[PDB]
């Protein structure tokens, strides 16, 4: 009775956790990966001041 | 009756003059701004590569917990 | 003390201290009752937000301008538009601050001696002095003569001036201003499919004018390159998503300065109201006042206007005059520069309307010897 | 509806008293697809999908892929014969209404309650679809709460127990000064 | 040879010759393809019944305007329906007389052009010509000025016209209109118990408005006495029986017109929005535009409309203007008799946009000269 | 009992979905404030082109 309650509580419990592990991992990746755009768009024109700096 | 400015002296043409002057104070701190608030933002790309080698090695943990589990779990 | 320079402007308030470089509080000036029910209690809800705070709410509003053109048509938004400026954008009480204001030329009478009273009254300041929004602008520029078009938001002037001498038979004004063009971009957006009607969407409206349009250098030739190619397309992102392209409606828009026949005013554009109100001038100060036309307002910033301002003009001035358009890079906060520069003169200190001659004369006093 | 797919098997449950075991049936085995096509085609061909259920007498039951066919009529109200459109579109229509400068609060903000939400598996199909409707800018989040059933009486003690609602109630004396008709007047 | 003068509209679609009284056929412009499965084989089901013919088997139906607010939305439906107007309704080939459409004003460009194209295309016509909804509705009228508001099903737009010279700048289009009555009526309904969901319910919930609605002297006084007495309470049989009673639903459903916040529109009522269309105009022609107030289109025909608007503008207007509304008997087909007198004029015989032209400038030439 | 070893499960998800969900909660939003960064960066390199377009 409840022994069937927790069986299936704790089968579908497992479901949740593995799934939103990968989508956690994408998020990762693709905000580094933007992050890196970010970073290699930020130091160009930054050295194109510094050689503007003052000329 | 239309008001009639009273007697003054100067002046004209200078205070433009200074306010135009800093100029070059105003493009010293923009860029130095600029330039700090990069070198102190980038610091997040270095701790997001810290992120990733977290979630590489919490992956790998799950992956083998959760082989354990399964070689465990299935008599 | 310290004065107050606020400038109220007709679209955007500007104030701050006098003596710095830039307005210290720049915020719109509109009073947006909510209008919809509500049904969550406690939530804390005004009954009008005012400022910067209902440019953020105003998708549950019904955001009005207290000022239509220069005039002012509802005193009771001004005056909270007022008491908001000053307590809470500056945090400073009035009863220990000189005000200036700003007005444009030739306005009703009862708009400004109302104004007098209520900041004599209601907010109860040790004086204030109401000054002509272009003489600023000249001051600004740093210049003593020259003819200053001031293209605000609610109405167009041009106000000549040559070493000081204002010429009071030459100033041609006209209601044709940013807020118009507002109205005739939201009316031929219509003719791609986006449709914008309520009062909060004039405000999106307004941003893409903003951001988009600029001034064709000639208006022929952009008609027939943007019926042919499609290089000048540029798309905005609106509030939700769904990009929209603007052909050409780009330039279409601010044409509307040079042809006010596009939205059936009758008068002549900007670049011809120049050329006449110096033309009223006497002979002698035309070549002065070619050489130094200024432009100042919000309106002007439109990204080509000061080229194809002086094409025109050169086109109608006689050949050998040499026609110079000065185009300061501040050029939306020039009037309160100039208002700022004023109040900041020792020889000025004594032009203020003292509030024991207003208790004397009544609110009648701005009209006299203390303009 | 589930009680109507299920006579594709061979179980006829008729008796008012009979919907209770139908109503059980659902609420403990049905669950909402992420995507239906691929679900009806792997119901089709494999056997994983097959759930048994004990009836109140024995007489265990096997329910095949009426599992997430009978919560997808929430999303298709053809399959009852109603015209109208799914859950998952009548929430973007609802936004639309909406002014233009809102939308994006709206979409960031959905809410869901009640108990027919929880289904095990709806707050992604519901997103999901949402994301194929709205804007590719704008972010879709789904607020599920665990505690989804009584999510609307939680709310009602909350409002209760407010201060401020304090006076809002119909006080007897206003109903006896105005009649029953009070309620649509201020007192909403 | 003869004209067509097809009328589109949306909800109506109304044709036939040119120079007669009355249109032709008068049919509604819905296609519905059938949503149920269909077990009987050779009946001889279609795919698609448009038209009459989707009125009497609407209960297995799913019907859809293909027009929406005035703007064409589905073209292939839009297609459709004009393929059964011409040759079922009519029955006479297109190949062989020119065809004058009508367009509501400040539409899509695009909506025109494909328009045109489709009909020079498709059912390859001689000649068309796209004319404004209300220029006609100002022809049947036998006037030559006036200020025309013509509130159809789709939207309503309010065109003022002086001495044949049309004023561009003073067009105000509202897109509120029947159909948005229609919800507002079914939305409304129940407050009393009677759900109609179905898009043929809308059918039903259309016949309750046109047979029962009507528009209130005031206001205020009618919610007053629907409250207390009963003499109101109309009812009315439902295509099987279980009448129904409408109460003060009657006057609230059309009472949306002059205040659009019912249905949560920001705009002003269709009383306020003729008196600003009239403001924009110039000074002196104001007298003309309030002596000649015309109404038309089918959604101006609640009784007691005409009196209800009287009475608005006069309250609004200056005390010496005299109010004058014109609302002919025949308003549901004003624009439609405007068409075929237009048509039917020798003057007009050279403004068609004839087929070498088309070939010549492309689709874009409904743009140009030929309007 | 065999009740308590899925109840310990039956609990454990619990804390791994809350993390779950405030992480990936506030991955998304600093994922979409790093996108509107770099859309206003991009933005402000061609506009202020665009601006500039010669004096
Ligand atoms: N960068 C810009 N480009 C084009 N138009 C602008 C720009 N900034 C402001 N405007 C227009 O100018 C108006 C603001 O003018 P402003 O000078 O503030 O008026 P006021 O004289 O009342 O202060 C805005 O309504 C806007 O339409
Ligand atoms: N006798 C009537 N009383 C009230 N409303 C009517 C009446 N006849 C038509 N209507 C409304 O007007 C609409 C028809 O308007 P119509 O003039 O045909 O539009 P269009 O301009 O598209 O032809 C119908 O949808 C109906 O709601
Ligand atoms: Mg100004
Ligand atoms: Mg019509």
């Amino acid at each position: 009775d409840k022994l069937k309650e927790a069986e299936t509580r704790a089968e579908f419990a497992e479901r949740s956790v593995t799934k939103l592990e990968k989508s956690i991992d994408d998020l990762e990746d693709e905000l580094y990966a933007q992050k890196l755009k970010y970073k290699a768009i930020s130091e160009e024109l930054d050295h194109a001041l510094n050689d503007m700096t003052s000329i | 009756v239309p008001p009639k400015i009273p007697d003054g002296e100067r002046v004209d043409f200078d205070d433009i003059h200074r306010k135009r002057m800093k100029d070059l104070n105003e493009l010293q701190t923009l860029i130095e701004a600029h330039f700090e608030n990069r070198k102190k933002e980038e610091e997040l790309v270095s701790l997001k590569d810290r992120i990733e080698k977290r979630r590489a090695e919490r992956a790998e943990q799950q992956r083998i917990r959760t082989e354990r589990e399964k070689e465990r779990q299935t008599r | 003390t310290t004065a107050l320079v606020c400038d109220n402007g007709s679209g955007l308030v500007k104030a701050g201290f006098a003596g710095d470089d830039a307005p210290r509080a720049v915020f719109p000036s509109i009073v947006g009752r909510p209008r919809h029910q509500g049904v969550m209690v406690g939530m804390g809800q005004k009954d009008s937000y005012v400022g910067d705070e209902a440019q953020s709410k105003r998708g549950i509003l019904t955001l009005k301008y207290p000022i239509e053109h220069g005039i002012i048509t509802n005193w009771d938004d001004m005056e909270k538009i007022w008491h908001h400026t000053f307590y809470n954008e500056l945090r400073v009480a009035p009863e220990e601050h000189p005000t200036l204001l700003t007005e444009a030329p030739l306005n009703p009478k009862a708009n400004r001696e109302k104004m007098t009273q209520i900041m004599f009254e209601t907010f109860n300041v040790p004086a204030m002095y109401v000054a002509i929004q272009a003489v600023l602008s000249l001051y600004a520029s740093g210049r003593t003569t020259g003819i200053v078009l001031d293209s605000g938001d609610g109405v167009t002037h041009n106000v000549p001036i040559y070493e000081g001498y204002a010429l009071p038979h030459a100033i041609m004004r006209l209601d044709l201003a940013g807020r118009d063009l507002t109205d005739y971009l939201m009316k031929i957006l219509t003719e791609r499919g986006y449709s914008f009607v309520t009062t909060a969407e004039r405000e999106i409206v307004r941003d893409i004018k903003e951001k988009l349009c600029y001034v064709a250098l000639d208006f022929e030739n952009e008609m027939a390159t943007a019926a042919s190619s499609s290089s000048l397309e540029k798309s905005y992102e609106l509030p939700d998503g769904q990009v929209i392209t603007i052909g050409n409606e780009r330039f279409r828009c601010p044409e509307t300065l040079f042809q006010p026949s596009f939205i059936g005013m009758e008068s002549a554009g900007i670049h011809e109201t120049t050329y006449n109100s110096i033309m009223k001038c006497d002979i002698d100060i035309r070549k002065d006042l070619y050489a130094n036309n200024v432009l100042s307002g919000g309106t002007t910033m439109y990204p080509g206007i000061a080229d194809r301002m002086q094409k025109e003009i050169t086109a109608l001035a006689p050949s050998t005059m040499k026609i110079k358009i000065i185009a300061p890079p501040e050029r939306k906060y020039s009037v309160w520069i100039g208002g700022s520069i004023l109040a900041s003169l020792s020889t000025f200190q004594q032009m203020w309307i003292s509030k024991q001659e207003y208790d004397e004369a009544g609110p009648s006093i701005v009209h006299r010897k203390c303009f």
